[PDB]
RNA sequence: CCUUGAUGUGUAGGAUAGGUGGGAGGCUUUGAAGUGUGGACGCCAGUCUGCAUGGAGCCGACCUUGAAAUACCACCCUUUAAUGUUUGAUGUUCUAACGUUGACCCGUAAUCCGGGUUGCGGACAGUGUCUGGUGGGUAGUUUGACUGGGGCGGUCUCCUCCUAAAGAGUAACGGAGGAGCACGAAGGUUGGCUAAUCCUGGUCGGACAUCAGGAGGUUAGUGCAAUGGCAUAAGCCAGCUUGACUGCGAGCGUGACGGCGCGAGCAGGUGCGAAAGCAGGUCAUAGUGAUCCGGUGGUUCUGAAUGGAAGGGCCAUCGCUCAACGGAUAAAAGGUACUCCGGGGAUAACAGGCUGAUACCGCCCAAGAGUUCAUAUCGACGGCGGUGUUUGGCACCUCGAUGUCGGCUCAUCACAUCCUGGGGCUGAAGUAGGUCCCAAGGGUAUGGCUGUUCGCCAUUUAAAGUGGUACGCGAGCUGGGUUUAG
RNA sequence: UUAUUAAAAACACAGCACUGUGCAAACACGAAAGUGGACGUAUACGGUGUGACGCCUGCCCGGUGCCGGAAGGUUAAUUGA
């Protein structure tokens, strides 16, 4: 609340136009729809008295007075699995429903606000030393580097595309072989929720294995080169095999043929998406030895390749 | 259509008068010409150019 | 960019010429049309009905080749369509109660804008506006208010 | 509307300042500044005034105001005071018009009507003529021609080059375009001059600044699109200039014609140069509109008895996006699967015969991959052929009728063969296989889904063949899809 | 209900809602008389929408239609300086 006094007199060129449109051009800070708001609140007058009808049509010679309130991130307490902690490197095991950067609509926890909390000093490098995007929806280990010297050589070593990153999925279909995928992505034309791919879009590479196979499932690793934006599921929706349990790049939900209960409520338990990173591969910013951890496969997956294990080996069996 | 067309009426008493057209906007100054006048048998001054 | 399109756009103006032709003489003078146009307008409908065709087709012919916004802007405020004309009533009106209510506080922004305000004759005006309304008599008056406002509103001179 | 006297407070400011000119003075003993009431304006802030008291006088730049005067002389604007003139609007009273599907009496043993009394409205309503507005409720029409599609658009006139086949002309949904102006100079005459591009040199100065010297006599320019021409220059500059004139104009060309273009030369008056001569527009080809009917001027041309006048005629003249541009109205948009009538295969769709753009089939050229080894087996870049059952277009039609998709009954023909039969090769040990050749004698499925053709699935066998039959078969059946009318 | 291809999900239906109507009612039939409404009287008549019953019918007057208000601009017949 920032209660500060807004009067202004209207010009001679608002002539024959509303109310909400009138304040706008004289406070360029504050639009139409937040005007029209304190407009039906009856706190604004116009020639000392107050209005209640926003389509009321104003030429000039009045005196309008706004006498109301007005008004980087606040960081927030939020429960973090450290995975190793010292002086260069952070590495975290974001769990889920968390995203790493906040937007218009989440101000407080987040990643960087969580990091804001756990060190508050880290203001101070950029984007509080993230260097790779990911999905909330999707849990797996992030890499944080605490120096901003080691924000340098990070961010020269994806350019160069020398750390290695590893992913573990789980899609629909009966797979047969692993592979590599290679097709150019671009923004879609008209969902700009979605990131289909296009002939004329970005270019991107991503490599694909398989560990085992299910009934209509597989779980499979994979290692992905560029971390853009949802790029892991595209590429392997655009071979029409789309994750399990994706809402929003995945397929429409076909349980199979002869599907026990119990296996059909554990895709609806298992609302979120298909996706985690075990391994990860980093080199030390000022000694040069390489690091090696690994990411425990969350209780979720667990019991989800357990209810595909035990329905592959009695249906098929 | 940006030309406007004129009339030019012999100085003398004679009411013959002549048509052509001139551009008023770049020349609104009045023309000084002088033609065969047919009524009078000899040549007279031409004036009053719109 | 198409012929047929100023064919159209041509004969929209036709119509709009058609239009001044049935339009009373008192309200003719009105808008700000030259005298060449003018006098092809009155002779426009003492013309026999084939002549007014002859006639359209003049007064299309030399209203083309000239700019057309402010006599179409100008007709449309005698027609009291244009939204600017409206509001400018309603302002018009506004500025009455303001005026003849309190006759002191009002009169500051009129001189202010507009600098041909008569402001010797129109504290006279208000105080008998205050007299009649006062003495609840009908208003006589109280037109010729808004006639001297709506005169000064197109720079009477 | 006619005088009659005041009447105009944003501000500093002696203080209730109206704009346009004269203005340093008019007025007054035909009796004054300044004191009081009466009437009266009146935002009581202030002011005008009959009267006499009074017994001889008032201002103006003054410094300030955007603007300086009750110092005066006028056109006057607004507001408003009091008579007379003219015409409206509103309100009140009454009845005698008019209304009364109020009561009563009579014609009259009558809920019609008329007559009489009274009550209630009342000059209202209502009615008649004209007029403003609304008015597909109703009536008469229009929606032109060229082909396109869910709805809309574009073209119609003129000019340039090619198509155009060496006179002229010559079309297409043939390829490129432009014009509806402009110029009183960018016309005429006279005189004068000749650029692009590049070399060297030269300062701010660069790929132009303007040039000194050079091969080029027009590849530059020619108001604008293109073409043809332009050195005698039509290109460029300067003086004078109006021939961009009046009445003509033999003759020729182009078109069916209206029309359009060239036009020597004659009479008059002109401009240029001394003169010979040129000038009836712009180097030319598009820059446009015939007639009917309108404005102006002239013509005593005519003037429904005489003289005029009105009107009409002639001449010049401005008068079209009449653009649908040889121009049906001055005035007009759409649908009809609710349609009808008279015609048309003069004009679409499916099928039939041209066709192979695309794609299917065969062959050849053979770099390369192939344990050695090209065609044992593939084979990149290309070429030649065939049904042609997809996706298409072309002239031919049965519109005085050519009935479909699919299912049932019925089948027939070709083999580019699904099985059975005879073989070749094999990277064919046998069975089981794969490819190719010959061979049409026979056989070549049952059910759920959907109207299905097709296809998926379930289950058998030797397979559950491919195409023609106008993608067979309604004067054999079916009406499930398509299906007018709800 | 489509006689003579459509018997239905279509029409209608009691109910519900809005609007018009004070009697010489609105409206309709009729150049008009007059008649129906109705020899009824706003718990009545006409028009429109929906269509048992239960829960309900949310927001918006911008354009059109309707009502009221009229401050103002334009505006014919009429009269003739």
């Amino acid at each position: 609340a920032q209660r500060v006094q807004l009067t202004a007199t209207v010009s001679e060129n608002q002539l024959g136009q509303r109310l909400d449109q009138a304040l706008a051009e004289m406070f360029p800070d504050y639009s139409r729809s937040r005007i029209k708001e304190w407009i039906l609140d009856q706190r604004v007058l116009v020639n000392g008295k107050v209005c209640d009808k926003p389509k009321e049509k104003v030429l000039g010679g009045e005196q309008v007075a706004i006498n109301a309130e007005i008004e980087r991130f606040e960081p927030q307490d939020i429960p973090l699995d450290i995975v190793y902690e010292d002086e260069d490197i952070i590495i975290i095991n974001k769990p889920r429903d968390l995203v790493v950067h906040p937007g218009a609509g989440n101000p407080d926890g987040t990643v960087l606000n969580a990091l804001l909390h756990y060190y508050p000093p880290i203001a101070d490098v950029p984007r509080a030393g993230i260097v790779h995007r990911l999905d909330k929806d999707t849990t797996g280990l992030m890499v944080v580097a605490k120096t901003v010297p080691a924000q340098t050589r990070l961010v020269e070593s994806l350019q160069r595309r020398e750390i290695t990153r590893e992913y573990e999925a789980v899609a629909i279909g009966h797979m047969t072989a692993g592979g590599t995928v290679d097709e150019p992505i671009s923004r879609h034309p008209t969902k700009r929720t979605h990131m289909a791919v296009h002939p004329m879009g970005k270019p991107a590479v991503t490599h694909y294995r398989i560990m085992e196979h299910f009934r209509v499932h597989t779980r499979l690793r994979l290692r992905l080169e560029t971390g853009r934006t949802h790029q892991i599921r595209v590429h392997m929706a655009h071979i029409t095999h789309p994750l399990v349990g994706d809402p929003v790049y995945g397929g429409r939900p076909r349980p199979p043929k002869g599907a026990s209960e119990a296996f059909i409520s554990t895709l609806r338990k298992f609302d979120r998406q298909a996706l985690h990173a075990t391994m990860l591969r980093l080199y030390h910013p000022i000694s040069g030895i390489e690091m090696e951890w690994h990411a425990p496969i969350p209780q979720d997956m667990v019991e989800l390749i357990e209810v595909m294990r035990a329905d592959f080996e009695e249906h098929k069996d | 259509g940006i030309r406007e067309k004129i009339k030019l009426v012999s100085s003398a008493g004679t009411g013959h008068f002549y048509t052509t057209t001139k551009n008023k906007r770049t020349k609104p100054e009045k023309l000084e010409l002088k033609k065969f006048d047919p009524v009078v048998r000899q040549h007279v001054i031409y004036k009053e150019a719109k | 960019v198409s012929k047929s399109e100023i064919k159209r756009d041509a004969e929209e103006l036709k119509r709009l010429g058609a239009e001044i032709v049935d339009l009373g003489k008192n309200a003719l003078d009105k808008i700000p049309l030259d005298a060449d146009l003018r006098a092809a307008i009155e002779l426009a409908q003492r013309i026999k009905m084939e002549g007014r065709r002859r006639q359209l087709q003049l007064i299309g012919k030399m209203l083309r080749q000239r700019d057309v916004e402010p006599i179409r802007q100008a007709l449309d405020k005698l027609k009291n369509r244009h939204n600017q004309q409206v509001v400018l009533f309603h302002k018009l009106e506004n500025l009455r109660d303001r005026l003849i209510d309190q006759g002191d506080d009002a009169i500051a922004e009129v001189l202010n804008l507009w600098p041909d305000a008569d402001r010797q004759q129109l504290r006279t005006l208000i105080r008998n506006a205050k007299k009649e309304k006062e003495g609840n008599k009908p208003p006589k008056s109280a037109r010729q208010i808004f006639q001297y406002l709506r005169e000064l509103a197109e720079n009477e001179g």
